């Protein structure tokens, strides 16, 4: 899509429609005449394009109006209202730009932000841009949170986020033009390699992949069409649903075997009845022929009754010989109507052991994409975000994803090594108490108008709590925290002296032996400039490999690789790293999934701020004081960098609207 | 509106594989057994019929009589007339047979005869006795 | 989420 309609799409908005967010601010326009809406819409899109065309520099309300034309550049309160809404919600001038109008010398409102994950950083940058006094508290000794980039010598490999999932309407698209990230495209090609160490052949490969996607569509049909969504009071998982489909496929394989072998019997049994008939005819014949012989003994000449006798018996013998000819005829049709069916059995099994194994690898691919046992994902909703896929080739950040949070961190007040312990929010303000992770008795307190909590969901999840809210978060929020899923996935990084794999290929499966190990080192990546291979540990395996040492892991890795490229083509790895996200106390996992009995709507509850009770009773309703951003809070873009980055933008907008007010709604 | 093609997912079946924990493995055995039960039955009749096949060995070859080829004639030698009367006793109205027996008369002459000699050969009587059997 | 999937992207149960 291109022009001003490209921009609308590249900023994730309908180019010819006003969004529910716009209605909110422009209810004059959207409840008014069509004509104006289109003017509005244009102004919007136009502006978007401008910022998009050049995101290394700030887009001012002047610069905008300059480059508009009549009739559009005619109403300036409109233009202004639009430009300001855009800027407010981070649709323009987000990320890293040269400012023209240097910063508001004195600040307004004060905000503490928990965590310098990307959601964190993105929100800070906004708030600071909006003239606010912003400080972030990171427990770790680096920014970037779950964007971890391993660096040593020339080796570079993310144990965290690693891929940009297409630039097609991706905020990261913008960020990438603003920051020296080096984006290589990932080539889609992916050979699998069963346990033995030898490729699966195109034949199988394709027939199984196709059956897998066939089995997905299926589950979906159970969900929406058949409404199969509760099972003895428990929400139905995707895992379960897949089984129920697989069974019903195994069953029909048998129902078919049964009926085809039942045609055989119903037939082979006419044959019986006919063979019988026929054997009783050879009987009456044999004996009739006897009789006619006896009657041709009576040598001529002979009285007529005796002559009649021969003739009679003759006709009778011929009659019966017609008949047995007609039956030998029949016998002949059925006799081949059996070498018929017996030649076309139906299919023998539903799927073989070699099949069900490759099919597993396809389930590992799901578990990796949802960082969880499919036994846990919601049937109705696991994929509830699919409509918002980006377009274009997925990509890697050849100089390491960290390069981004770090970029975003510049200009910012970030207290590193500071572990929030308590959030205290009240009608008149908030204080956050944090310790120093080095010497923990050493205490800190921050007073602020507002707190933005970007705590990872696994953190928010700790029993017993690692962070205490004072007062306790209302039950609607904590239930959302329980209901939601926060999964796990790990990475193994392999550094070598030399490339010993297919240089022109970026990924390649390893099919496991069991259902149980389906995710164990199931997938490898040749992504980087240096000789580095990287392998996923996913599904059930993820959780259990954390309990195993690095060597015993790197072993199984080398094992598999030898297995695939030959025992002596695979050298001892110079450097090795192994992620353990569930263990990591500042993650307690890797990213969220919609768990069974959750919906996408829970993500919405994650984002709803908290408004304290009043101090003095009978005093009016307070401002909201506790806000949340982060991958677990963005229904439309869960579990991802852009998703987070986007929630950061979102809260910063909402908080600024709250404490600096919004001049654009008038 | 429908599953993907050749996937089979009726309401009815769904319920019967869910009803309990191994209601899945139950039904998949009833079938595995049904199948073996039929599979042996197959060999049983395959065995029964192989035995009946061997009893028809040689076919009906030592029982076939070559062909009487003879020119259909018009006049009724007393011989032929008598063959007739007796065929009638034995065949009733099976004109085809009566014609086959008499050797050289069309299925119609045979019919004609019936009206022609009706009185002389008490064909009324003869035919009523064919019915007494 | 499906959207995470880079390698052999699941197709099934999707609105293409
Ligand atoms: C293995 C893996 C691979 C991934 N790959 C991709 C990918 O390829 N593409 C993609 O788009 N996304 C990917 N992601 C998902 C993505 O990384 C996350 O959604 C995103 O990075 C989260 O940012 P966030 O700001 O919401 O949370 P986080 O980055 O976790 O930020 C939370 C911050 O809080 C800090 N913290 C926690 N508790 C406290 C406390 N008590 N006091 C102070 N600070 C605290 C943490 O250290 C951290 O800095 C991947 C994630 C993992 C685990």
């Amino acid at each position: 899509p291109s022009g001003v309609e490209g921009a609308a799409f590249q900023s994730r908005l309908p180019h010819d429609r006003m969004t529910s967010q716009e209605a909110a601010c422009f209810p004059d326009i959207i409840s008014g005449p069509q004509q104006t809406q289109k003017v509005f819409l244009f102004i919007r899109n136009r502006t978007l394009q401008l910022w998009l065309d050049n995101p290394k520099i700030q887009l001012t309300f002047e610069a905008t109006l300059q480059q508009l034309e009549a009739p559009y550049n005619s109403d300036t309160v409109l233009v202004h209202r639009v430009h300001s809404y855009l800027e407010r919600h981070g649709l323009i001038n987000f990320g890293i730009y040269k400012r023209i109008k240097p910063l508001p010398t004195k600040k307004t409102g004060k905000v503490i932000i928990i965590g310098s994950g990307v959601s964190g950083l993105a929100a800070a940058r906004q708030l600071q841009s909006f003239g606010m006094d912003v400080t972030l508290l990171e427990a770790r000794d680096r920014v970037g949170g779950r964007v971890a980039t391993f660096r040593k010598g020339n080796y570079v490999a993310d144990l965290g986020a690693m891929v940009v999932t297409g630039l097609g309407g991706n905020p990261m698209a913008v960020v990438s033009k603003q920051v020296n990230m080096e984006l290589a495209k990932i080539k889609q090609k992916c050979p699998l390699y069963e346990a033995n160490g030898q490729a699966v052949p195109k034949e199988k490969d394709e027939m199984v992949e196709q059956e897998f996607n066939r089995l997905l569509e299926a589950t979906s049909y159970l969900s929406h069409q058949l409404d199969f969504n509760v099972l003895n009071n428990k929400p139905v998982s995707l895992g379960q649903a897949l089984e129920v489909v697989i069974q019903l496929q195994e069953k029909h394989v048998k129902d078919e075997q049964i009926e085809h072998w039942k045609k055989i019997v119903k037939t082979q049994e006419e044959l019986k009845e006919l063979l019988n008939k026929m054997v009783n005819l050879k009987e009456k014949i044999k004996e009739l022929h006897q009789q006619y012989k006896e009657a041709s003994e009576v040598k001529p000449p002979r009285d007529i009754t005796a002559e009649f006798l021969v003739k009679s018996k003759h006709r009778d013998l011929t009659a019966l010989c017609k008949e047995y000819d007609e039956l030998a005829e029949t016998q002949g049709k059925l006799e081949e109507k059996l070498q018929e069916l017996e030649a076309n059995p139906p299919s023998d099994v539903y799927l073989s052991s070699r099949d069900r194994q490759i099919l597993d690898w396809h389930f590992a691919n799901l578990e990796f994409a949802n960082a969880t046992p499919l036994s846990t994902l919601s049937l109705k909703h696991w994929d509830q975000d699919d409509d918002f896929e980006f377009t274009g080739s997925h990509l890697t950040v050849r100089n390491g994803y960290s390069c981004v949070p770090v970029a975003l961190a510049e200009g910012l007040d970030i207290k590193l090594n500071t572990a929030v312990r308590q959030v205290r929010y009240t009608a008149s303000g908030c204080e956050v108490i944090a310790v120093n992770t080095r010497s923990t008795s050493q205490t800190f307190i921050y007073k602020c108008d507002a707190v933005l909590c970007t705590l990872p969901l696994g953190v928010l999840k700790q029993q017993p709590p690692a962070v205490q809210f004072v007062p306790p978060l209302p039950e609607w929020k904590t239930s959302a925290v329980q209901r939601m899923g926060f999964g796990n996935l790990n990475k193994v990084v392999l550094c070598f002296d030399r490339v010993f794999w297919d240089p022109s290929v970026n990924l390649f499966g390893h099919v496991g032996s069991t259902t149980a190990s389906r995710g164990e080192l199931f997938l490898f990546w040749n992504l980087y400039k240096a000789p580095i291979l990287l392998a996923l540990v996913a599904g059930e395996a993820a959780g259990i490999m954390e309990n195993i040492s690095d060597d015993v892991i790197v072993g199984r890795c080398l094992a598999i690789l030898k297995g695939i490229f030959g025992s002596s083509a695979v050298p001892q790895p110079k450097e090795t790293v192994v992620s353990r996200w569930r263990a990591d106390p500042w993650a307690r996992g890797s990213y969220s999934y919609v768990a069974a009995g959750s919906s996408g709507n829970d993500y919405d509850l994650m984002a709803q701020p908290i408004t304290p009770g009043p101090s003095i009773p009978g005093a009016p309703q307070p401002i909201p004081r506790l806000f949340f951003a982060g991958e677990h809070t963005i229904r439309n873009y869960p579990a991802t960098v852009h998703g987070a980055l986007l929630s950061g933008l979102r809260e910063a907008g909402r908080i600024a609207d709250q404490f600096l007010g919004a001049m654009y709604t008038l | 509106r429908k599953p993907p093609k050749g996937m089979f997912l009726s309401q009815e079946d769904v319920e019967a594989v869910s009803a309990n924990a191994t209601a899945a493995t139950t039904v998949l055995r009833q079938l595995d057994m049904e199948l073996v039960s039929v599979k042996r039955q197959i060999q049983n009749i395959k065995q029964t019929n192989s035995a009946l096949k061997e009893k028809l060995d040689g076919g009906i070859e030592p029982y076939r009589l070559p062909e009487v080829i003879q020119k259909c004639n018009a006049r009724w030698t007393t011989e032929e007339q008598l063959l007739a009367v007796q065929a009638i006793r034995k065949y009733g109205r099976d004109f085809q047979a009566i014609s086959d027996v008499i050797g050289n008369k069309s299925v119609v002459q045979v019919k004609n005869f019936f009206v022609n000699y009706r009185r002389r050969f008490n064909i009324d009587e003869v035919l009523q006795e064919w019915e007494a059997e | 989420a499906r959207t995470m999937q880079t390698a052999r992207k699941s197709t099934g149960g999707k609105a293409p």
